[PDB]
C-alpha cells in the first residue's frame, strides 16, 4: 500500500472571498457613453447570445435524467437528510478526509464532487451525510459573537466639523487611514506605501477617541474597535489569541482600520482575573509585535492606537513599521478653547448674559473633556429648574460639579 | 361515543411512532433549511415541513 | 429555434341507434323509434329487453346478419 | 507543417496548390491517419489571417472526403479569421460544437 | 450622450442574459458549500457513495500472534469503544504498526487503511503555503549576516552534494537577534520566499495555551509534522515568549511555559535525532532566553542584526527610495550620516514620511528637503519613542 497523494497545492482553502463567481464581468473602459464602449459592450453580448444558443442545445438533447433542476434535484438525494455538521480534521486527499461528529467520533469519508473543494480547510464546519458521513458540503460559519462586538455597525456621528482645534492632529490622521482608501493614486505615483500605523497619545480628554469617531464616521472600510482592558483575558494564551483572533476579522473585513483604544491598560492595570501575571500580558504584547508587524504578510488593515501614557507602552509595540506616525494631541489653547465651546453649545439656547470667554479661564488645564461636561451639566442644571434657556449660574454651578467636589 | 372509541383504538398506534427531537434553531437559511442543535446530538441542516 | 441575431449579423341533440341498441335503462324512458318507421312496438319502446315489432308494410324484409362468436 | 510555416500568412498560391494536390491524392483509408491533419493546417497557416481569401480554397476541399473534409475545412477557416474576433465566425464553430457525435466522426 | 439610451438596452440585455444563463448553468447559492455545478460527476459520487464505504478512524494499540498467520489487532475506536480485529485481505500485515491510526469498518472493525498520524489543525495552519514578497534584495546592510543565514538555512538543501562528499555536518539552526526594526523577521520572510523545502512559522504566543501540557505538545506534533518531510524549515518569531531562561520564584512561575520550552530544546537535540529540520529563531531580547536553547546543537549559528552601518543604511536608503519620484541630487549618503544609529524601519518611515511631505505639498517629486525634514520628525522628534536605546543593552 501507499499513501495517495494530493492534487491539490497546500491544505488551506483559497485566499479570495466573496467574489463575483462567474458573474465577473470584464471592467469595460472608458465608463464614457461612447461608441467603443457600446462597441465592447456589444461582443460582451454577442457571446452571451453565442453562450445562451450553446448551452440551450446541449441541454435540450441532455437525458431527462441529466439536466440543471434534475440534477440539482439529484443532489440533494446524493446529500440526503438530515445533513449532519462536523469539523474537517485532515485532507487525505482530493476526495477523501478526516471529519469529525460533534460526539468527538472521527470518520475517515468521502468528498463528494459537488461540495467546493476550495473552501476546505483543517478545523472548518462541513456538513456531512447523516448515514455514510460524507462530506456532501461546507456551513458557511455564522457571523461570531466575537466578530460582531469588534465591528462599529453604524457609523459615529461625530464628524471631522464637530472636533475643534485639532487642524494638524486631523490631518495626519487622513494620510494613515483616509487618504489611502479614497486617493490611492497620491501613494502610488510616490512609490510609497501609506504610513502604516497611527498612535493617538496625550492627556486624557483631549479628543482622542474623538477623532477615531470622526475618522469612523467617513470611512468606507470596516471600523474595529477594543479596548486594551479587553485583551486582559482570564485564562493563559486566551490573549494571544484574542489578539490573534481581532486581526484575523480584520483581515476577512479588508480594507479594516482597527482602533486599539486605550492600549496602555493591557499593562498599567493588573487584575487578579488574569491567571498569569505580567509575564502573560508581555505574551499578549508580542502576539500584538506580530499583528502589527510580523511574519504574516498584512492586508489592508489600518491600525489606530490610542493612549493618556504612551511612556508605558513597550517601544517595540509603537517602533516604525509597526506605528509609524505618533500624533500628540495638546491641552486646547484659547483658541481652540473657544471653538470647543462654541462646538457644544451651538444646539444650546443660551441666555444674553453668558459669556463663553469668562469660561475659557474656568481651569488652567482645561481639555475638552472637561468642557464637554461643563456645558452637559449646565443643561442639567436648567433641566432641574425647567427651563429651556442656559444661563450663567447654571454655568456657574456647572463648573463647581464637574471641575470640584 | 364512536369517535372516542376510534381516537382510542388510533392512538395505540400513534404512542407507537417515535418521538421527536427537541432541538435549538441556530438560524434559518435557504430552501426551507434551518440550522438546528439536537440536545445531546450536535448540529444538524434539517428540512422544514410543508405546514 | 434559429441561431441567435449577433450585433452585426355543436352535439346534436339526438342519436340513431341500431338493432341490437345497447341502451340503458336511464335511455330507456328517452329512447322512441322514428314516426315514419315501418315498425312500431308492441309493449312501450320504454319498458326495454326484447320487443317484438309490428309490421305496417309487407316489402322485403331487411333482418340483420347474424355475427359469429370469437 | 514547414512549407506552411515559411509561407504564413502570404496566401502563396503555389504552397496552395500543392498541399489541395496532395491531399485529394491520397486514398480514403489513409486520411484516417492523424499525420494528415498537417496537410490543412499548412494550408491554413499559409493563409494566416487573410480572411476571406479561403473561399476559392474552401471551394476546393469540398471535393475531399469526410470527415476529412470537415477536419480540413475547419482548420484552414479557423486559420483565415486568426486574431479577428469575429464573433460572425465563432458563431458557426459553436454549431460545430453543439452537434455531438455518439471519435471518428467527431474529429473536426 | 447619444449612446446612454443604447448603453442601458444592451447593458439591460446582458444583465438578462447573465440571469438567464445562471438558469441553465446553475451555480446559484453556495452557503452549503456547493461546488459550481461543471464539476458535478453525480454518476461517480452515486457509485462512491456505494462502492466506497467509510471508515472509522481508530489507533492500533497490541499486534497480537504477529508471527503466526492469525494476527489480532486490538483497535482504540476513539470514543467509541476497543476491539480485537484482523486486517482486511487488501492490506500487507507489515504495514500496520503499533500505535498508529488504521481506518476500520462500521461492521467488523477490520483494519482498511493506514492513516496519517493526528495532527492539531492549528500546527497545521503554522506552516507556510504563500511564500512572501520578500527578496534577499529587499535586505540592505546585512550582507555578512545573509550569507551565514542562507549557509546553513539554504544552501544544505539547494546543494546538498557539496556536504555529504567531505563529510560535512552542516549546522541546523540560527537564532537571529537585534533590536526591533532591524530585519530579524525580514530575512526571515526572505528565507521563506526562496526556500523549497517546507517553511513553518511559528510565534511563541502561539505556544502559549489554557491547559497544561499543551505548549508542549503543539512542539511535539509540530517536529512530528515536520518530520513527515524530506527538508523542512520552521521559523520561531519572537522565541523569547517561550524561551525565557527557566527560575524557581518560590511559587509556579512560567512552570508551564518553561516546559514549552524544555519539549522544545528536547526536539532539537535529545535523544532521538532531529531529523533533516533546520530551525530559525529571532527575538530582540536574546538575553532572556534559556542557556540550553542557546547552545549548538539547538541554535548552532547566532547571527546579530546590529544597527546598520554608514554603507548598511545608504544601501537600506535606495531600496526604500527605489520606487519614489525622487530629484535628481537626492544625498542619501548624506541622510544615512543624519541617523547615526536607526534601524531599518526607521529609514522605511523617512522614506515615506519624505514622500508625504510632498505630497502634502501637492509636489508629485519628493526634493531632498522632504528627506531632511522626515529624518527630523522621524528619527529626531519621534526619537523619544525609540525602541534602539533599550534594546541594544538587551541584545
Ligand atoms: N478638541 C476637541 N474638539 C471638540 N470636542 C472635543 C475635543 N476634545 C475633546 N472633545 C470632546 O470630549 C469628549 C470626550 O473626550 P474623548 O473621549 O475624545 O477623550 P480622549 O482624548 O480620547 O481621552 P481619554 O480616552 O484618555 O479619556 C468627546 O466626545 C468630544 O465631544
Ligand atoms: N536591513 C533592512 N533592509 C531593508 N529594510 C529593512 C531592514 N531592516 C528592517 N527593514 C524594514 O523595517 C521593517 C521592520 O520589520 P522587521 O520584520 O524587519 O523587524 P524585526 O527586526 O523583526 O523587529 P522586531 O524585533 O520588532 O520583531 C521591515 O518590514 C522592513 O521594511
Ligand atoms: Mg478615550
Ligand atoms: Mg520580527
Amino acid at each position: 500500500y501507499e499513501p495517495p497523494v494530493p492534487t491539490r497545492v497546500g491544505k488551506k482553502k483559497k485566499k479570495t472571498k466573496g467574489p463575483d463567481a462567474a458573474s465577473k464581468l470584464p471592467l469595460v473602459t472608458p465608463h464614457t457613453q461612447c461608441r467603443l464602449k457600446l462597441l465592447k459592450l456589444e461582443r460582451i453580448k454577442d457571446y452571451l447570445l453565442m453562450e445562451e444558443e450553446f448551452i440551450r442545445n446541449q441541454e435540450q438533447m441532455k437525458p431527462l435524467e441529466e439536466k440543471q433542476e434534475e440534477e440539482r434535484s439529484k443532489v440533494d438525494d446524493l446529500r440526503g437528510t438530515p445533513m449532519s455538521v462536523g469539523t474537517l480534521e485532515e485532507i487525505i486527499d482530493d476526495n477523501h478526509a478526516i471529519v469529525s461528529t460533534s460526539v468527538g467520533s472521527e470518520h475517515y469519508v468521502s468528498i463528494l464532487s459537488f461540495v467546493d473543494k476550495d473552501l476546505l480547510e483543517p478545523g472548518c464546519s462541513v456538513l456531512l451525510n447523516h448515514k455514510v458521513h460524507a462530506v456532501i458540503g461546507v456551513l458557511m460559519d455564522d457571523t461570531d459573537p466575537l466578530v460582531t462586538v469588534m465591528k462599529v455597525e453604524k457609523a459615529p456621528q461625530e464628524t471631522y466639523a464637530d472636533i475643534g482645534g485639532l487642524d494638524n492632529q486631523i490631518q495626519e490622521i487622513k494620510e494613515s487611514v483616509e487618504l489611502p482608501l479614497t486617493h490611492p493614486e497620491y501613494y502610488e505615483e510616490m512609490g510609497i506605501k501609506p504610513p502604516k500605523g497611527v498612535i493617538l497619545y496625550g492627556p486624557p480628554g483631549t479628543g482622542k477617541t474623538l477623532l477615531a469617531k470622526a475618522v469612523a464616521n467617513q470611512t468606507s472600510a470596516t471600523f474595529l474597535r477594543v479596548v486594551g482592558s479587553e485583551l486582559i483575558q482570564k485564562y493563559l494564551g486566551d490573549g494571544p489569541k484574542l489578539v490573534r483572533e481581532l486581526f484575523r476579522v480584520a483581515e476577512e473585513h479588508a480594507p479594516s482600520i482597527v482602533f486599539i483604544d486605550e492600549i496602555d491598560a493591557i499593562g498599567t492595570k493588573r487584575y487578579d482575573s488574569n491567571s498569569g501575571g505580567e509575564r502573560e500580558i508581555q505574551r499578549t504584547m508580542l502576539e500584538l509585535l506580530n499583528q502589527l508587524d510580523g511574519f504574516d504578510s498584512r492586508g489592508d488593515v489600518k491600525v489606530i492606537m490610542a493612549t493618556n501614557r504612551i511612556e508605558t507602552l513597550d517601544p517595540a509595540l509603537i517602533r516604525p513599521g509597526r506605528i509609524d506616525r505618533k500624533i500628540e494631541f495638546p491641552l486646547p489653547d484659547e483658541k481652540t478653547k473657544k471653538r470647543i465651546f462654541q462646538i457644544h453649545t451651538s444646539r444650546m439656547t443660551l441666555a444674553d448674559d453668558v459669556t463663553l470667554d469668562d469660561l475659557i479661564m474656568a481651569k488652567d488645564d482645561l481639555s475638552g473633556a472637561d468642557i464637554k461636561a461643563i456645558c452637559t451639566e449646565a443643561g442639567l442644571m436648567a433641566l432641574r429648574e425647567r427651563r429651556m434657556k442656559v444661563t450663567n449660574e447654571d454655568f456657574k454651578k456647572s463648573k463647581e460639579n464637574v471641575l470640584y467636589k | 361515543l364512536n369517535a372516542k372509541v376510534r381516537l382510542l383504538r388510533e392512538e395505540l398506534q400513534l404512542l407507537q411512532e417515535q418521538g421527536s427531537y427537541v432541538g435549538e434553531v441556530v438560524r434559518a437559511m435557504d430552501k426551507k433549511k434551518v440550522l438546528v442543535k439536537v440536545h445531546p446530538e450536535g448540529k444538524f441542516v434539517v428540512d422544514v415541513d410543508k405546514n | 429555434v434559429s441561431t441567435a441575431v449577433l450585433s452585426i449579423t355543436p352535439e346534436p341533440n339526438f342519436q340513431l341507434l341500431d338493432n341490437p341498441a345497447r341502451v340503458m335503462p336511464a335511455q330507456l324512458k328517452v329512447l322512441t323509434m322514428p314516426e315514419t318507421c315501418r315498425y312500431q312496438p308492441f309493449k312501450p319502446l320504454s319498458i326495454g329487453g326484447i320487443i317484438i315489432l309490428k309490421d305496417t308494410s309487407e316489402d322485403i324484409e331487411e333482418l340483420v346478419e347474424p355475427v359469429a362468436a370469437h | 507543417l514547414a512549407c506552411g510555416m515559411i509561407a504564413v500568412g502570404s496566401c502563396n498560391g503555389d504552397v496552395t496548390s500543392t498541399i489541395l494536390q496532395t491531399i485529394m491524392e491520397k486514398s480514403e483509408t489513409e486520411l484516417k491517419d492523424t499525420y494528415a491533419r498537417w496537410l490543412p493546417l499548412g494550408l491554413g497557416l499559409n493563409h494566416l489571417g487573410k480572411g476571406e481569401a479561403i473561399e476559392a480554397i474552401l471551394a476546393a476541399l469540398e471535393v475531399v472526403s469526410e470527415p476529412f473534409r470537415s477536419f480540413a475545412n475547419t482548420l484552414v477557416d479557423v486559420c483565415a479569421y486568426a486574431g479577428s474576433g469575429n464573433v460572425l465566425k465563432v458563431q458557426q464553430l459553436l454549431h460545430i460544437c453543439s452537434e455531438h457525435f455518439d471519435a471518428d466522426m467527431g474529429a473536426h | 450622450s447619444t449612446y446612454s439610451r443604447q448603453i442601458k438596452q444592451v447593458e439591460d440585455d446582458i444583465q438578462q442574459l447573465l440571469k438567464k444563463i445562471n438558469e441553465l448553468t446553475g451555480i446559484k447559492e453556495s452557503d452549503t458549500g456547493l461546488a459550481p455545478p461543471a464539476l458535478w460527476d453525480l454518476a461517480a459520487d452515486k457509485q462512491t457513495l456505494q462502492s466506497e464505504q467509510p471508515l472509522q478512524v481508530a489507533r492500533c494499540t497490541k499486534i497480537i500472534n504477529a508471527d503466526s498467520e492469525d494476527p489480532k489487532y486490538i483497535i482504540n475506536v476513539k470514543q467509541f469503544a476497543k476491539f480485537v480485529v484482523d486486517l482486511s485481505d487488501q492490506v500487507a500485515p507489515t504495514d500496520i504498526e503499533e500505535g498508529m491510526r488504521v481506518g476500520v469498518d462500521r461492521n467488523k472493525y477490520q483494519i482498511h487503511i493506514p492513516l496519517p498520524p493526528k495532527i492539531d489543525p492549528t500546527v497545521t495552519m503554522m506552516q507556510v503555503e504563500e511564500k512572501p514578497d520578500v527578496t534577499y534584495s529587499d535586505v540592505g546592510g546585512c550582507k555578512e549576516q545573509i550569507e551565514k543565514l542562507r549557509e546553513v538555512v539554504e544552501t544544505p538543501l539547494l546543494h546538498p552534494e557539496r556536504f555529504v562528499n567531505l563529510g560535512i555536518e552542516p549546522p541546523k539552526g540560527v537564532l537571529l537577534f537585534g533590536p526591533p526594526g532591524t530585519g530579524k523577521t525580514l530575512c526571515a520572510r526572505a528565507v521563506a520566499n526562496r526556500t523549497d523545502a517546507c517553511f513553518i512559522r511559528v510565534i511563541g504566543s502561539e505556544l502559549v495555551q489554557k491547559y497544561v501540557g499543551e505548549g508542549a505538545r503543539m512542539v511535539r506534533e509540530l517536529f512530528e509534522m515536520a518530520r513527515t518531510k524530506k527538508a523542512c524549515l520552521i521559523f520561531f518569531d519572537e522565541i523569547d515568549a517561550i524561551g525565557g531562561a527557566r527560575f524557581d520564584d518560590g511559587a509556579g512561575g512560567d512552570n508551564e511555559v518553561q516546559r514549552t520550552m524544555l519539549e522544545l530544546i528536547n526536539q532539537l537535540d535529545g535523544f532521538d535525532p532531529r531529523g533533516n529540520i533546520k530551525v530559525l529563531m529571532a527575538t530582540n531580547r536574546p538575553d532572556t532566553l534559556d542557556p540550553a536553547l542557546m547552545r549548538p546543537g539547538r541554535l548552532d549559528r547566532k547571527i546579530e542584526f546590529s544597527l546598520p552601518d554608514l554603507e548598511g543604511r545608504t544601501h537600506i536608503f535606495k531600496i526604500h527610495a527605489r520606487s519614489m519620484s525622487v530629484e535628481r541630487d537626492i544625498r542619501f549618503e548624506l541622510l544615512a550620516r543624519l541617523c547615526p544609529n536607526s534601524t531599518g524601519a526607521e529609514i522605511r518611515s523617512v522614506c515615506t514620511e519624505a514622500g508625504m511631505f510632498a505630497i502634502r505639498a501637492r509636489r508629485k517629486i519628493a526634493t531632498e528637503k522632504d528627506f531632511l525634514e522626515a529624518v527630523n520628525k522621524v528619527i529626531k522628534s519621534y526619537a523619544k519613542f525609540s525602541a534602539t536605546p533599550r534594546y541594544m543593552t538587551y541584545n
